């Protein structure tokens, strides 16, 4: 069921709390994540805010996130066209 | 089982037939509470149970002289096909709500047969209704708790 | 060599099946009673299975 | 099928292990296992209330290391 | 066999009998309630349990000061991932 | 090249006492000589006493047996 | 007609009117069964995730008309109790005394005892606090009114009914309350204050004899 | 000389108390220990940080949580 | 083994805690055989958080503390083998 | 007045115990259990157990209207035991005495 | 060994960070990356949950305290867009 989620805009959450989003291209059997594209957060994450939508938030790139501190994923939008 | 088997007093039929996978060694027939049992040198593969329901007058509400005259009626019949000659015949007595069995016995099927008699005639819901539709017959009741 | 009479080289079962009791599992159900049917049927006298 | 962790490298180096618990360690290395379980001659315990304390050969379970860094170049 | 004698003859006389456990889990709620199932790592599926854990109002003053109340929640049907259970208890 | 196990192989040769300190409970650590262990490093040891270090505390403890995945160091 | 759930501590209290009883040339065969019949009614008017299943009669003679009244009701629990509850003290406190005597129509006056102890403390201690009160209040009416403001200066609100103090207030007025209640049982039970354990204690605020 | 299983088999049926990660104690009568090291304790009393908030009966502990093993 | 009695449970509405307190409730579409578990129509509830509703979940399946299952399960058809 | 007490599980015991919340044979003991179950898994009750039994031997079920008592009055008890007072205090404090 | 570890096989000998269990994070250049995402790492600074940075030539971390790993975007077109 995560064949149908490859290449996607994919909000992974961490067992800390710092959430990240990225391109989720390679998984494993532990769930160990290979993510291009991904930016991480901690505090405020955006419905559309009264103030900013995005604040508290660092550039990453591409990570190998283990699959030791990893919890759930979602889908945020569509692929890019590249 | 006949529609009618249920009350098909003179000759009988059997209920519950169980295959072994194996042969059985089995029992010479002796009654549910015989706790001394001597077996009989034969080996079975399929074993019958027949239930045989009664209403006990006072005279004879000895349900362990019905099963046992059952028993070795029916098996010693010719109006009454059996798969096999080994196998047991539960009788109950309604009336008195009795029991015992009296046919052959395979190994743990005599304590099965005495633990599920018990907990068959505490917990039947068909005797339950039996049970409290005589209580509501006789208007006779218990106190609440 | 004692650590080999100790019966070395630090194990982690992980994977490997364990020695005993360990693998104990036990469900309690108990299924709706399939009872027959015996009035108005259209069918055969004798039950069916 | 636990391959040993790659470190005849750090063999008889002076390195500071840093164990769970925010805690840290110095020692020479004299061994290891496929668990990374380290043996330690020269043992050093370095706590956070900062006096050293030696102890010599000390074994350290693999579960609590966090890093080693190797202060003897290789 | 020896299904009956380890460690985990508290689930296996608990799930045959129907009784009710206690379960100590790991977060400090408390399960009460019928083991319907076990496994090796204790993933117990639960009929009928009592999460009972305790709160405080958390300085609902401002000025840090209340006392701890217990709070209790009722599960239907759960299917309780044994990782979590510090311990289980069958009932006196 | 020597082991772990094959430190404490020469330990219990040794029978002399060690003091083994625990995943992540800093102040809690347990003095005792171990009598045997196997391969899951779960540890017998001999007349144990917890020792809390921030009050300087020795609670006797006696023949104890401690779990594998518990500990952090065991110093002679 | 006092309803008292321990749980959520809304008191279903029903006036009962003077003409009910004023003229209705009857004995206590329609007294009973009329209770009873009053309180079926308030089970039939509640929906029945708001419907108890378990109902506690104070005086031993209406669990029997209870049987009769609830046959609609074969889910629910009539037990008796050996621990009476002074609810003669909700009478006492003007509030509800001149609510139900200047009620001049019968009706269905709802209350929550405890006024909003619920998200401060548990239901239990609530409920032991509440008979605290109204224990107290019965073994004397003005000198546990007086207790019960420890200031002259705090006050409850109109939709409250007991003033509004918090845990250490609250503490101190519970030990208060408790050897007022203690204090005035062995001036009248013949014997002293120190000769009893916290269960007897506990009984003797509860209402059960030793 | 006396190496874990048989000391666990030295102690099924003596009182011993088993202390876990999370600083409870539980003194009783073990019944039995299996490969991972789960234990069955009978007529068990739960001793929180030395001192004890109850009797409990019959208690499996998780193999998870176990500190050490210590006979009383 | 009790896993396989969670990927019998195929669109089942059921609501989820985790180890960090985030309760999920949505209806379960793959279950591995390390509880690996898949949702859609997720209303996830982050606690001390407000909660938030989104169309897919995959949990890591050791960070699930319990299951909630619904009241209408039949579940002595479903953990025979 | 009993706190679940953390670090601690005996108090939640003396928390629901207050509560009220608790040949040659063989050679073995069998476990006889004979239990009454609908396809929910409900301990069925002897009355109702005896008509699920007389249902499948008369082969005729209820009808409609009593089904559809039967399954409301199940999610009756569905809903009352996964279980005013709030928005009784909240009707006190717009303005004490509700009367119906 | 799965396509995330032969990623990090791939990343050998390249500018990798790794964000710790405890939360350090250490900016350098890898050395070894085995199966269990153990890293032997080079030229490497130190950031603790202080804020404060360090440097060191090597450091070897423990691969299940890691908590994940920046890797270099030289590898995000190759080897894994047929995954």
């Amino acid at each position: 069921k995560m064949l149908q989620h490859i290449d996607y805009r994919m909000r992974c959450i961490l067992q800390d709390g710092r959430i990240f989003i990225g391109t989720f291209k390679a998984f494993d059997k532990h769930m160990n994540l290979i993510l291009c594209d991904c930016d991480e957060f901690r505090k405020i994450k955006p419905k559309n805010s009264k103030q900013a939508e995005r604040e508290e938030k660092r550039v990453l790139g591409l990570v190998l996130l283990r699959g030791e501190n990893l919890v759930s994923m979602t889908v945020e939008g569509p692929p890019p066209k590249d | 089982i006949h529609p009618r088997k249920s009350y098909k007093m003179n000759s009988s039929c059997a209920d519950i037939l169980l295959f072994a996978s194996y042969k059985w060694n089995v029992s010479r027939p002796s009654l549910l509470a015989d706790s001394k049992d001597v077996m009989d040198s034969t080996t079975t593969q399929k074993y019958w149970i027949d239930i045989q329901l009664r209403w006990g007058d006072y005279d004879s509400h000895d349900i362990e002289r019905y099963a046992r005259a059952k028993f070795l009626d029916y098996t010693t019949d010719n109006m009454s096909i059996y798969p096999s000659p080994t196998g047991v015949l539960i009788a109950i007595d309604l009336a008195y709500n009795l029991h015992s069995a009296y046919g052959n016995w395979f190994p743990g099927s005599k304590p099965l047969i005495q633990q599920a008699m018990a907990k068959i005639m505490k917990a039947n819901p068909a005797l339950y209704v039996l049970r409290e539709r005589i209580r509501k017959g006789l208007q006779l009741y218990s106190s609440e708790p | 060599i004692e650590m080999m009479k100790l019966m070395a080289s630090f194990d982690s079962t992980k994977g490997k099946k364990v020695d005993g009791s360990v693998n104990a599992y036990a469900i309690n159900v108990s299924q709706k009673r399939k009872y027959r049917q015996y009035m108005n049927r259209k069918g055969g006298f004798n039950r069916p299975l | 099928k636990a391959h040993p962790p790659e470190l005849k490298k750090f063999m008889d180096k002076k390195l500071s292990l840093k164990l769970n618990g925010g805690r840290h360690v110095q020692g020479i290395l004299r061994g290891f296992d496929p668990f990374m379980n380290l043996v330690i001659d020269e043992c050093v315990e370095m706590a956070t209330s900062g006096q050293q304390n030696n102890i010599g050969m000390v074994v350290i379970r693999g579960n609590s290391i966090i890093m080693l860094e190797a202060l003897e170049r290789v | 066999e020896e299904f009956n004698t380890g460690p985990l003859s508290v689930l296996t006389q608990s799930v045959k009998n129907n009784t009710q456990v206690l379960i100590n889990c790991r977060n400090n709620k408390k399960l009460l309630g019928r083991v319907k199932a076990f496994d090796r790592h204790c993933n117990m599926v639960l009929e009928n349990v009592k999460e009972m854990w305790t709160e405080v109002p958390k300085s609902g003053k401002g000025k840090k000061k209340s006392k701890p109340v217990n709070k209790d929640r009722y599960i239907s049907k759960m299917f309780l991932r044994g990782d979590s259970v510090i311990v289980v208890l069958r009932n006196p | 090249m020597v082991q772990p196990i094959n430190l404490i192989f020469r330990y219990l040769q040794n029978r002399s006492r060690i003091q083994v300190w625990l995943y992540e409970q800093v102040n809690m650590r347990i003095e005792g000589c171990i009598i045997g262990f196997d391969e899951y490093m779960n540890l017998v040891l001999d007349d144990a006493e917890e020792i809390h270090s921030k009050t300087k505390s020795r609670k006797q403890l006696g023949r104890i047996m401690l779990k594998g995945d518990n500990i952090t160091l065991l110093q002679s | 007609i006092f309803i008292f759930n321990p749980r959520t501590g809304q008191l279903f209290l029903k006036i009962i009117h003077t003409s009910v009883w004023a003229g209705q040339k009857r004995l206590g065969q329609l007294a009973k069964w009329k209770t009873a019949e009053e309180v079926a009614a308030l089970i039939r008017s509640l929906p029945v995730e708001e419907q108890p299943k378990q109902i506690i009669v104070t005086r031993k003679g209406m669990l029997d008309p209870l049987e009769v009244h609830l046959l609609d009701f074969p889910n629910i629990v009539i037990k008796g109790s050996e621990l009476q509850l002074p609810f003669q003290a909700c009478l006492k406190v003007e509030k509800f005394g001149d609510l139900i005597l200047k009620a001049t129509e019968p009706q269905m006056v709802l209350f929550n005892l405890y006024d909003d102890w619920l998200k401060t403390i548990s239901s239990y201690t609530a409920f032991s606090r509440l008979i605290l009160i109204l224990r107290a209040l019965h073994v004397n009416n003005d000198r546990a009114k007086v207790i019960l403001k420890p200031d002259k200066t705090t006050i409850t609100e109109p939709h409250h009914i007991w003033p509004t103090l918090t845990d250490e207030e609250w503490i101190k007025v519970e030990v208060q309350l408790k050897d007022l209640i203690l204090a005035d049982y062995g001036k009248k039970n013949n014997v002293n204050v120190a000769s009893l354990t916290q269960s007897e204690i506990r009984d003797i605020i509860l209402g059960m004899e030793i | 000389p006396l190496n874990p299983k048989p000391f666990l088999n030295g102690l099924t049926g003596k009182p011993v108390m088993v202390k876990l990660k999370w600083g409870m104690e539980y003194k009783g009568y073990l019944v039995s220990v299996d490969g991972y090291m789960n234990m069955q304790l009978a007529n068990t009393e739960e001793y929180i940080d030395g001192a004890l908030s109850g009797h409990l009966g019959e208690v499996l502990i998780r193999c998870n949580n176990v500190l050490y093993i210590r006979g009383v | 083994k009790l896993v396989r009695f969670l990927m019998k449970l195929s669109h089942e509405t059921v609501t989820i805690e985790l180890k960090n307190g985030t309760q999920v409730h949505g209806t379960i579409t793959g279950v591995d055989v390390s509880m690996n578990t898949h949702l859609k129509a997720v209303k996830m509830t982050l606690k001390n958080r407000e909660p938030v509703q989104l169309e897919t979940l995959s949990i890591r399946g050791n960070n699930i503390r319990y299951f909630i299952l619904p009241d209408s399960l039949p579940l002595d058809t479903l953990l025979v083998d | 007045e009993e706190p679940i007490v953390n670090r601690g599980l005996a108090a939640a015991l003396l928390l629901c115990q207050n509560k009220g919340l608790l040949k040659e044979k063989d050679g073995y003991k069998p476990d006889v259990k004979i239990e009454y179950v609908d396809e929910t898994g409900r301990k069925l009750t002897p009355k109702e157990a005896f008509r699920q039994l007389s249902h499948r031997f008369h082969g005729k079920g209820s009808g409609k209207m009593k089904t559809e008592r039967r399954m409301k009055k199940l999610d009756e008890e569905a809903l009352l035991k996964k279980m005013l007072g709030t928005v009784a205090l909240l009707q006190e404090k717009q303005k004490p005495y509700i009367v119906l | 060994i799965g396509v995330p570890i032969k990623v990090l096989h791939e990343a050998e000998g390249h500018i990798v960070t790794c964000e710790t269990n405890t939360g350090e994070v250490y900016r350098g250049k890898l050395i070894e990356a085995e199966d269990n995402m153990n890293c032997q790492m080079s030229n490497i600074t130190v950031t603790y949950r202080d804020g404060r940075v360090a440097q060191l030539e090597q450091v070897y971390i423990r691969g299940s305290k890691i908590r994940f790993l920046i890797l270099p975007d030289m590898l995000k077109n190759a080897p894994m867009l047929k995954s």
